[PDB]
């Protein structure tokens, strides 16, 4: 069990760790099956955890590696924790191509303003003036790209966050929930201090689509509200679970794949190859 | 040993016409090796395939039978004919850099060719309007270059039918049509790989686009017989290093991954390589090698690539690097390729020139046919440390969701918690090493190495060139290196030692191979003949070279 | 006279400016400094230390020994007690902690100090590390910072400072130009110009190297060694620029631009070179494996382009904030489908400023990628330098951009000044893309001519540096250099290897011609030099001196290893 | 293919830019220079070359799959610079580039139709002449924005960018196919425009014309440099 904790005294981090535990244990998941996937940083460091599985990966590279471990084993529950250099910087990409895929896992942006364990320069989330570059709208991305749950989340509330990554779990499909995280270290700025309310307030506030009619009205909702900043909302923008799951795709063409996955299958027995390949030679013989 | 060629213009039937008549003439009994020549789009492209009694493993420059339908067809080919031209009436008096060329070196070109070729002219526009009211040039075409050969048109009827005759006279085992594409791709199916990721490029896609078409999979068990379906999950990634990433991913699972690129690929892939070493996960890449630098020769093949691969990623971390000579090897190898991933628990490069992957031949089943599976130090669960300290470096593998355990890119303790402490990293570095030493213990030298005869030193296409110059004139030690990583420096060694000559063929300016052995032995090499420009050794083209290098001494043959 | 002063501390303690100012003001009394810090990867709570040599002559080294250890916590005690000689001040008001207590330390480390200390065997508190201390011969200091605290870092270092002797009005000076002493100053006694002098760091010496050579672009990804060369030249972005015949100033700009990934940083680079400006990135292992791709196109569109890489501890993520000479074949010949790339390794602080101009000036007569390797202790040491005249090699600028010539660099327009054609694709002379077999076989040709040009216009001495003289050869590059230079001033011939690409073949079989001993000395597994040096030369190093664990080699542990080697044997001594 | 590459032509020609300062990069004449990179990577070349010499006309030529899918992280970034250019799109599930592009936004957002080409010639003399990073996605139903009753994409004022991102969003969700300008941002500053504020000579003496280098020797002075490192 012994591993210890560096974060600075006072970091946003300590919140998610914590929500995020919770979030499991409340859940009743079998942490035999948890796989937390973390790309490079002060963020990456978790875990720090309960005895759940930690795949600290490559700078950008966590959504790649976590997609090859959900479907070669649909069964596991894979989360995964990067920065906002790592997700929305240098893993970008691999951030817009997820939500093409809608792969059943969670993604979890931890909104520091700046590239931590390297010393504090501007992250993709710092707005320019703080520093010659924008920040980039993680929800209206995360929506266009999109993105089947999208939600916010502050690292200081962490009952809010805990329920945030509780139904992201339940959630069938690609989850992001960006969280807010100050770094007393770095960013002098977005203290903490520094204004949050909660949408679920809101009179009538209503993020799921129940009718596939009802898609382009919800989606112009979150996108208005994507767009408060300075005197900011949290919780869930949007919600749709009538799209189908990469793992829903696949089937609809492998039938035997959600029963029978990758992971499960016997390729050898006592060392003697069991694949049947006598078809793929007949339909080659002269 | 024949030489035909068939030419024209890209999406002409110019394909179906090529698989057609080396259909016919495999099944009557005869031996093909097939290669196709083409530019990166409408331009002109030739099949060029040698018949023969027995298994034939290259090609020749010049030409005894030239089928051609166009004038382009004529001018690209007329210098390296032989014996036949056949070629189109209508076309015979057309004018014209490979054009610059040509105009110092159609009515002239065979004028050129008579002077000496049999030159057979052929009513191809008339012929076609006479099946009428009852793209058919190419069906004759296949059918005056076949009876030209003397054999039964029952074969030839036959492979029609499964998709003129006496214009000219008559002048002259289970087995499997295999390229390189699929014989990897049905390699890696036998030998369970069940996640496959990739970003497409020109050499490596087919071979992923075959495993796609067979996802759906049948396994069986020695004991009960009961059969069981499987889906292989092919993802096509946004890009390379998603693509390695995933696979990487995947095998932390348990399941056998690879994925397969080509050279601008592989130099994307280089950060989750190393990830994979200092993680000592297994998988495998099938290397295309294709013309480089950069994008260099997509369509083309290429020898440019050993040093890098064995060499590429910024630490120092255990990998192995494999090289296959044939169609038959690329099965063999990518089979190899995952036994040895899993047993040493590290990333293998299967490096499988351009050459093979497109080329084709006809492939006596006894190849082989005994391949088994090795999983390695394999547990199914689950206290458990996934790092732990081993006296051969290879730590017991258990899988995600059997144990509790943590992967990272850092240095890491045996538990795989990130350690800056200098006693955990000598040690641990070192062990991750140490799989290699192990690896050169107990993969015997003589598996990594193939000898024909008793030098020449090679590897990959080449190997099956300097086969078939084997027989024809009286001439050496063929010395085939297999695996690059372990090299194997002391049979390599030994077999330098009592000699005269010792030449390195290779597609490579620098002779690269030159380089490893002179790194892992001291030894020098005599001569070396070389070739960059993104063709492959032919047979007559490599045996005159090597009269250079024999009678004159010349140290540095180039093959222009 | 060498001494070893050793600061430690928790990261993000004070620190830095306490070994700064000491530093500062030992060096302003006209002594020499080497200075070196050792930090983990982490922002806040982890253990650092400053070792310093102190030195009248010119010195370029740290020991493991330490002669005096400054500590203001309990950690410091335990991380380096066994290695003192002579004094170590302590913080008397945390001599009852025990180790089990201390949360920072790795718990690896813990182990190994409670036994040690078990056997032997001492009480496992800092007490009983103290008490260790004493039985061999280290006199204890204990201080109240506490009792000073309120009465009233900088206590520490005044201490240590008046166990030298030295004037005073140097740490004032060095206090007050940067942001007590009466008291601090009289606790314990005494026991113990020339010409200009700048302080450098690997990282400012390259940066000050790239501003001064040319450089107007630069691009970069935050990577920990090389975000601070980078930012330093920001920083000063705004240059001044003066011809001799006409005398007039002229205010320029250096674009620094922090890229979005690696392989944006290389790509904006190789762009603006295009342009006609010299360029530059800068990274390390995790960065450059990134950039192969662009290098091969570079290479491929005979680019000018500087990569300064810095060697930090891998694979992978490895070791971030630790040094290693892992990376040296990989460089080399990194990228598909063979290419000229230049490759230069810097062995102290003055090289790095020079070989960055020189790679800048490679890159433009050659017009091809050069890489410059620099292991991160460089970078994260520092020293008193001497005045250690430079030119600017523009090489063959001025239409067929890749037009044929014998030496193979075909005359260079930028953008904008003409027509021109570029291609990933091989290509003919007009940068038009050319599948054609005769283009091919020349072209292909002329971009590997210019290595052999290379090979023939660089002399080879200028290529390797050589030091003392015997029958006893070591081979090395980089920072071990230094560390053996030092050891050569108390009782072999040193080659120190500096161009790796093209390699200086002849001159290393000829060195190798005559001797009992050959011994290779890097911070690698492999002996990656020695695989070099017998694929060009045919020929064997006898021994190897190895290291692969984060940290640089230190004086003493590499005598006692050469002793090792020489007087004794052993093939292969791994360094602990 | 050839009708989008004509009507770059054609823009060039009627905005009188000189052909001799124009490149047009691209993935994987007149006399204009063509720069062919790498797979995806169009945009940080450009980058690069524009920030060298900011008087060069840099367009950038890609496919659906070069930028977006191989290219999207360079994409977004480039959103984040605003670097004076044009970024000219020639068009599991797929992505809407509009979107995208205003979310990572991107300050000049258009779409056209490959013909007509009078109306993406249009578009592209208007991002050529946006100060700012440009983008036009070219489709290979359909009407013009242009000819709705008070359709006006152009943020003039700083209140009125909320309302303009919600109105180009909306439009971008009709699939009636809408092509023209969805939005115009130019009180954002260019990246050239930002470094000026801090460099104020970056413009008027720009990295490709400083001379580093008179007869071989080094003109630029170090002294203050190496003065405040002195021991
Ligand atoms: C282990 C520490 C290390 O080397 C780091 S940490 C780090 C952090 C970036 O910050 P972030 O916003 O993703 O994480 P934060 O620290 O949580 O803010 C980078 C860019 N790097 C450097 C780096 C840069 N580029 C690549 C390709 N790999 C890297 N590791
Ligand atoms: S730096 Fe900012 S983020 Fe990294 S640990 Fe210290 S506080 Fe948390
Ligand atoms: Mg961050």
């Amino acid at each position: 069990t012994p591993q210890w904790n560096d974060w600075c005294p006072g970091c946003g981090n300590f919140g998610i760790l914590n929500a995020e535990q919770q979030a499991i244990v409340e859940l009743g998941v079998d942490t035999k099956n948890v796989v937390v996937v973390s790309g490079i940083g002060c963020s990456g460091k978790i875990p720090h955890f309960t005895p759940i599985s930690g795949v600290h990966t490559l700078h950008g590279r966590a959504i790649a590696f976590a997609t090859g471990i959900k479907l070669s084993n649909p069964d596991l529950v894979v989360i995964v924790n990067g920065g906002d250099g790592d997700l929305l910087g240098i893993g970008a990409g691999h951030f817009v191509a997820a939500g093409r895929r809608n792969v059943d896992m969670v993604v979890i942006l931890h909104d520091n303003g700046v590239y931590g364990l390297t010393k504090g320069q501007a992250s993709p989330t710092l707005k320019r003036g703080e520093n010659i570059n924008d920040a980039v709208n993680p929800i209206a991305l995360a929506i266009s790209s999109g993105y089947t749950f999208v939600a916010r989340g502050y690292a200081y509330d962490v009952k809010h966050l805990k329920e945030l990554i509780k139904s992201a779990i339940k959630h069938k499909g690609l989850a992001l929930i960006d969280v807010l995280q100050p770094c007393p270290t770095y960013n002098d700025i977005n203290t903490k201090e520094w204004r949050i309310y909660k949408l679920d307030t809101l009179p009538d506030w209503d993020p799921v689509v129940k009718k596939p009619e009802e898609v382009n009205e919800k989606i112009k909702r979150a996108i208005d509200k994507s767009l408060e900043w300075g005197d900011i909302p949290i919780g869930i923008f949007y919600q749709n679970e009538l799209v189908p799951s990469y793992e829903e795709r696949i089937k609809a063409n492998s039938p035997a794949y959600l029963d029978y996955t990758p992971a499960k299958q016997l390729i050898e027995k006592e060392g003697k190859l069991t694949t049947i390949i006598d078809p793929l030679l007949k339909e080659r013989e002269v | 040993r024949l030489s035909w060629v068939i030419g024209g213009a890209q999406g002409t039937g110019i394909d179906t016409a090529a698989n057609i008549f080396g259909n016919a003439v495999a099944s009557a009994g005869y031996y093909i090796y097939g290669n196709r020549e083409y530019y990166s789009n409408g331009r002109h492209s030739y099949f060029s395939l040698t018949i023969s009694d027995k298994r034939v493993r290259s090609n020749t420059q010049k030409i005894d039978i030239l089928v051609s339908f166009d004038a382009e067809t004529v001018f690209q080919h007329f210098y390296d004919v032989k014996d036949i031209l056949i070629y189109n009436k209508a076309v015979e008096t057309t004018k014209i850099e490979l054009a610059e060329r040509i105009k110092d070196f159609v009515k002239g070109a065979l004028e050129y060719a008579s002077k000496n070729v049999t030159l057979i002219p052929v009513n191809y526009d008339e012929i076609a309007k006479k099946v009428a009211d009852e793209r058919v040039k190419n069906i004759v075409g296949i059918t005056i270059s076949y009876k030209l050969l003397g054999l039964d048109v029952n074969y030839l009827i036959e492979a029609i039918n499964s998709t003129s005759y006496d214009i000219v006279e008559s002048r002259y085992r289970r087995r499997f049509w295999l390229d390189g594409n699929t014989a990897v791709a049905i390699g890696k199916i036998y030998g369970g790989v069940r996640f496959q990721s990739y970003y497409p490029i020109t050499p490596a896609s087919d071979e992923s686009v075959y495993i796609e078409a067979h996802q759906d999979v049948l396994m069986e068990d020695p004991i009960t017989g009961d059969k069981k379906k499987g889906t292989i999950v092919v993802v096509q990634a946004e890009d390379e290093l998603a693509a390695i990433n995933m696979a990487i991913g995947a095998a932390l699972t348990g399941v056998r991954a690879a994925t397969a690129t080509s050279g601008p690929g592989f130099s994307l892939m280089v950060e989750g390589l190393g990830w994979a070493g200092m993680n000592e996960v297994p998988v495998v890449i099938t290397y295309y090698i294709r013309g480089g630098p950069s994008t260099g020769l997509p369509t083309r093949t290429a020898q440019s690539d050993l040093i890098f691969p064995i060499f590429a990623g910024h630490g120092e971390f255990p990998k192995i690097v494999l090289a296959s000579g044939d169609h038959a090897e690329a099965f063999k190898d990518a089979i190899w390729a995952l036994n040895l991933a899993e047993k040493y628990q590290t990333p293998v490069i299967h490096l499988v020139e351009k050459t093979l992957a497109n080329s084709y031949s006809t492939i006596p089943y006894e190849e082989l046919e005994k391949l088994k599976a090795e999983r390695g130090k394999i547990v199914e669960s689950g206290s458990y440390k996934r790092f732990k300290f081993t006296e051969d470096g290879i730590s017991p593998r258990a899988f995600l969701g059997k144990a509790t355990m943590y992967y990272t890119g850092d240095e890491h303790n045996e538990e795989g918690h990130i350690s800056e402490d200098v006693v955990n990293r000598t040690m641990m570095y070192e062990k991750r090493m140490k799989k290699l030493e192990v690896a050169d213990k107990e993969i015997p030298e003589e598996s990594r190495v193939k000898i024909y005869g008793d030098l020449i030193i090679t590897w990959g296409s080449p190997t099956g060139v300097l086969r078939d110059i084997l027989e024809e004139s009286n001439f050496f030690t063929l010395l085939q290196i297999r695996m690059f990583s372990p090299f194997p420096k002391n049979l390599v060694s030994k077999l330098m030692e009592g000699r005269d000559k010792i030449i390195t063929v290779e597609g490579n300016y620098l002779a690269q191979t030159s380089l490893l052995v002179k790194m892992y032995t001291g030894k020098d090499v005599t001569n070396s003949i070389l070739k960059w420009n993104g063709r492959p050794f032919l047979r007559d083209e490599l045996e005159e070279a090597l009269i250079k290098v024999i009678k004159d001494g010349e140290k540095r043959v180039v093959l222009n």
